RNA sequence: GCCCUGGGCGCUCAAGCGUGUUACCUAUACUCUACCGUCAGGGUUGAUAUGAUGCCCUGACGAGUAGGCAGGCGUGGAGGUCAGUGACGAAGCCUAGACCGUAAGGUCGGGUCGAACGGCCUCUAGUGCAGAUCUUGGUGGUAGUAGCAGCGAAACCACACCAAGGGGCUUGGC
RNA sequence: AUAUUGGCGAGAGACCGAUAGCGAACAGUACAGUGAUGGAAAGAUGAAAAGAACUUUGAAAAGAGAGUGAAAAAGUACGUGAAAUUGUUGAAAGGAAGGGCAUUUGAUCAGACAUGGUGUUUUGUGCCCUCUGCUCCUUGUGGGUAGGGGAUCUCGCAU
């Protein structure tokens, strides 16, 4: 059941578990709300979940109920958000009727964050930065600095400089 | 955020980790009994011991006011998108430049701050 | 070369620890949580025809 | 304004410190000459006009006899004369 | 600047590092011809190679000594130099030693590395 | 057997050394009687240097670049979020550049729109630098008309006599190939074209194989009919990128990494 | 009763002696506050707006040889997991660079390097060095000295002029 | 049916990794002892030698150019190159030095491609209005996907 579900991935190698310096235990489970693998979050802990997912620029309400733990194929519905702020969250409430206060409340956060991650738009209708990333292998790194000596060595500037002069004032004043 | 009390800011060293060569700095507890050191006399090196202890609240806290996460990949990284002000994302040293640029990408996109950004870059 | 090297186990013990270990396998959440990618399975148990 | 919190970071606490007006020294009243002792004029010796909200002090020089103009200037900046 | 310096090393030689040290010591700095001239001087006993550190004359107030084996293959090692600059085109009168160094070989006797640079005199400039 | 083989090359070595030695003496004692040998001997040996190994209008320069007729104005900006060095840099710009204005990046302006107003104040060339740390590492120049322009690298950036006010005479070298005179058209167009001999000011570019090295010196002659230079402080070396041919469209030569392998041709 | 007879620099209505009255400096001593941990108690759900092995409130305590208990850092190898990291550079090394922790250590910034290595739950041990007149290998002073212009060691090596108090810290000087 | 550290021939290791593992990964070899016996040190270049053609200074050591090579910061002393130690440049300081508390000066390193958020006003779009369809389960407070008509439109986006 759930709670040896809940013990088991808690004291016996959950797999998708991530342990921070600080000691706060991750989940990278893309199905949870947050990334703390804490009760009541994890969503293989609870028979009942509700979290917000996109595949495309549409955002879907994900939520799972013991009728579908049985067919892990038909695991969880979902339903288009109404992107709308203002009747987004009415939607998420309404849908979410009776259910945990905590569930709600992490459901609506999560669909504001997604929501405010739009801001990749607007970097993206920001776009022309010129800096233009570039990466630098060690072996290229290598070629220039060597082969840049070399070439300077080889040059004897002054030498080319001072022939360049002789012959330039030879007939030039 | 509470204000970040570091109890001790100076490195602990061994004992003659600097008179001798072949000890290391690393910190070790002097045992023999007479040993100056063990019986904290005056004037010698600081001791560590639990009244050192960092506040919990404040604990694990660049001066940034983000906690450290490793990162290796973006599926690590979207982990941190309910945690951004609380946590930033380090990208580990092994990190292949190709690998850099899609990381810092979706940081930017995420708003995730990087701890170390445009480490083997190059503009 | 005479350091132990198999441990004597209670048959009893061994057979609750096979019942358990395949107790476990009816869980989609246990089986989630060993790494397996059981997501899009239409049924568990998984049961399929002895023509297979 | 309407975003909902992306975070729940805790609220502050109903904090019990209600403003109050400042409470001047006796020493200083309105007509009264204050000397400067830091700033663009420090060392000028200026005239105390008026009590300003922001807890300054409304002063001029005046500006005709030795060129500070109207400005605000802090009490504990400023030595009242008799 | 490799385009205005000439460079000679000489590796596994026999000689003592000791005064092979004393004698680029007391050439480290002059000029090519001087230093030369100071050698053969040397070679005559006319003139002594201070020993400051691995060790009393009139020829020491310029604890001095005449190592002719090392000084030798000083002056071999400042004329392969010289050969170098000339091949390079560079002005001999211009050339003096700014640079030179000896290190301990594998090892018995004592063995040693000398490399010396010389690199030409910056003059005639004007507005 | 490790001891065997350095045992038995070691001893090796030291008798071809010997060898060498022994005919390289025999040959110039010979040599020094028969002086044509050693001409023939010279001649059928040739050193083989990587320089003698390569492996093998005027419409165009006046619309593409700047002409005596018409004194060009550069303008000079810097990369967003630009520190000291860059503005430390741009000093030395403008001590080299003829006339040069500077302007703060505004951080919005697109390309098109700073290209806009540079045509309404009528400026010949866009000229930018650009650094990731506190150091610079690439320049760039652009032709307002038509659009044409150049990407370079910046490296080995150093800091010893003191420039006077006169305009630094002119020379190029080493740009035979069609690619390589057009950075020589382009650095002859974008640097002063009128020199002020009087002062012996002259600035170089000296390419060798893909780098160019860019200084300044005085020069005085002598009675041997030979002129002496030093140094007149910056030392700077760039390398030409990207070749867009455009503001930003229709590269023509933008440099890959996967280059270099042929080890020749030093484009 | 006192005065001569039986720490240095220094002082004499003392800066000496006895007694009397006030001002002040501090120790890890004591009051309060800020933080780490131990103990004891208590709150906690028709589930928690963070793992009931979770989140908290209250009070005191915190020295230490032998010895006992508890919680952790690091390494060789193995089972499992990261559809992990990596020639667009894995390990190691260097680094008058930075971050994290009370620390064993981990992490990142820059240089050489080249092809394997790591985040986590367990199992496993030839698993962690400052010495044992310790083993192998390497290098210094002794010393360019004894010695046989040149060649060239060995013993030894925690460290380097004296007065008083105290075995070579206090007060001073050739 | 039982033993088996020798011999021949095979399948494997939660074993060790050139100071380990048999003393020997390249040895019962060099070497010492009249003798019975003792008994070592030593692995790796580079894809391939492509092993530095050639010029040039040196009786000789090897140097300087030059080039091969991904790299010679891989040159047969060759996969990588830390300490003890040694020489040079620079800074500092001077019958000693070493460490701790607090700080000045000198040198030097980090120090946001952050450039936002809110309500209002034009214009173009869609997942927006309307008409006409297709498709998955089960059946459900759904999902996916098409063809005609516009700016009642801020439901979102871009200006």
């Amino acid at each position: 059941s759930d709670e040896i579900v809940w013990q088991v991935i808690n004291q016996s190698f959950c797999s998708h578990r991530i342990k921070a310096p600080n000691g706060q235990n991750f989940c990278r489970n893309e199905y949870n709300v947050t990334g703390l693998c804490t009760r009541q979050s994890c969503p293989l802990a609870n028979s009942k979940y509700a979290t917000v997912k996109c595949d495309n620029g549409k955002l879907y309400l994900y939520m799972k109920t013991p009728e579908r733990a049985h067919t892990p194929a038909k695991l969880w519905e979902r339903i288009k958000l109404s992107k709308n702020y203002t009747k987004a969250l009415q939607q998420i409430d309404e849908h979410l009727l009776h259910w945990s206060k905590f569930f709600r409340h992490k459901c609506k956060q999560r669909f504001t964050k997604l929501t405010q991650v739009m801001i990749t738009e607007r970097r993206l209708a920001l776009r022309e930065e010129e800096r233009h990333y570039v990466g630098v292998a060690p072996k290229v790194k290598r070629r220039e600095q060597n082969r840049e000596r070399k070439a300077l060595v080889a040059a004897k500037i002054e030498k080319a400089i001072e022939k360049e002069l002789m012959d330039r004032l030879k007939s030039g004043a | 955020h509470p204000k970040i009390v570091k109890k001790h800011t100076k490195k602990f060293k061994r004992h003659h980790s600097d008179r001798y060569h072949r000890v290391a700095e690393n910190w070790r507890k002097q045992k023999g009994i007479d040993s100056v050191v063990r019986r904290r006399f005056r004037g010698n090196i600081s001791q560590p011991k639990i009244g050192y202890g960092s506040n919990k609240k404040t604990k694990f806290l660049s001066p940034s006011g983000h906690k450290t996460f490793l990162v290796a990949n973006v599926k690590d990284l979207e982990t941190l998108t309910m945690h951004t002000k609380t946590y930033a994302a380090e990208i580990a040293h092994n990190i292949s430049a190709k690998n850099r640029v899609v990381i810092l990408a979706r940081a930017k996109a995420l708003g995730i701050k990087v701890t170390n950004p445009k480490g083997r870059l190059a503009l | 070369t005479w350091r132990k090297w198999n441990v004597k186990v209670n048959h009893n013990e061994k057979r609750y620890a096979t019942a358990s270990a395949i107790a476990a396998t009816a869980v989609a959440s246990l089986v989630l949580a060993r790494g397996h990618r059981v997501e899009k399975i239409p049924e568990i148990p998984l049961v399929v025809s002895t023509d297979l | 304004p309407k975003w909902y919190p992306s975070e729940d970071v805790a609220a502050l606490k109903k904090t019990r410190k209600a403003a109050r007006p400042q409470k001047l020294r006796a020493s200083l009243v309105p007509g009264t000459v204050l000397i400067l002792l830091a700033g663009r004029f420090r060392g000028k010796r200026v005239v105390y006009l008026k009590h300003l909200e922001d807890n300054t002090l409304l002063i001029s020089g005046p500006f005709k006899v030795n060129g500070v103009p109207l400005r605000r200037v802090n009490a504990r900046y400023v030595i009242a004369t008799s | 600047n490799p385009a205005k310096s000439a460079s000679a090393r000489g590796s596994y030689l026999r000689v003592s590092f000791k005064n092979t040290r004393e004698t680029a010591q007391a050439i480290n700095g002059w000029e090519l011809t001087k230093a030369q001239k100071y050698l053969e001087q040397v070679l005559d006993h006319q003139r002594a190679i201070p020993f400051r550190r691995f060790n009393r004359t009139a020829q020491g107030k310029e604890k001095a000594r005449w190592p002719a084996k090392s000084v030798k293959f000083v002056q071999g090692l400042l004329q392969n130099a010289a050969a170098n600059a000339e091949a390079k085109g560079l002005d001999a009168t211009k050339l003096y030693v700014s640079h030179i160094q000896v290190n301990q070989a594998p090892k018995e006797s004592s063995p040693s590395h000398i490399e010396l640079v010389v690199t030409e005199k910056e003059e005639a400039v004007a507005k | 057997n490790k001891l065997k083989r350095q045992e038995i090359f070691a001893d090796i070595k030291h008798e071809k050394n010997k060898e060498r030695h022994t005919m390289r003496r025999k040959r110039a004692k010979e040599e020094r009687e028969n002086p044509e040998l050693r001409e023939q001997r010279l001649k059928e040996n040739v050193t083989q240097t990587i320089e003698n190994t390569r492996v093998y209008e005027d419409d165009l320069m006046r619309y593409f670049n700047s002409n005596s007729n018409e004194p060009p104005k550069i303008f000079l900006t810097t990369n967003v979020n630009a520190k000291k060095s860059a503005y430390e840099f741009a000093n030395i710009l403008i001590e080299i550049l003829p006339n040069v204005t500077f302007v703060k990046r505004k951080f919005g302006y697109k390309l098109k729109e700073i290209s806009d107003i540079c045509i309404k104040r009528n400026f010949t060339d866009i000229v930018i630098i650009n650094e990731d740390k506190k150091k610079v590492t690439g320049l760039t120049f652009i032709h307002l008309p038509e659009g044409p322009t150049f990407y370079f690298k910046l490296s080995s950036f150093v800091e010893h006599g003191r420039p006077t006010s006169h305009i630094p005479e002119l020379i190029l070298n080493n740009f035979q190939t069609r690619l390589g005179q057009t950075v020589g058209r382009l650095f002859q167009s974008i640097l002063p074209q009128n020199p002020d001999i009087e002062g012996r000011q002259v600035i170089t570019l000296h390419n060798q194989r893909d780098y160019i090295f860019f200084r300044r010196h005085r020069y005085v002659f002598k009675d041997n009919e030979r002129v002496g230079l030093q140094e007149l402080g910056p030392q700077f070396t760039l390398k030409l990128k990207r070749l867009q041919r455009g503001i930003k469209e229709e590269t023509e030569w933008e440099h890959k990494p996967e280059m270099d392998k042929e080890k020749k041709k030093f484009y």
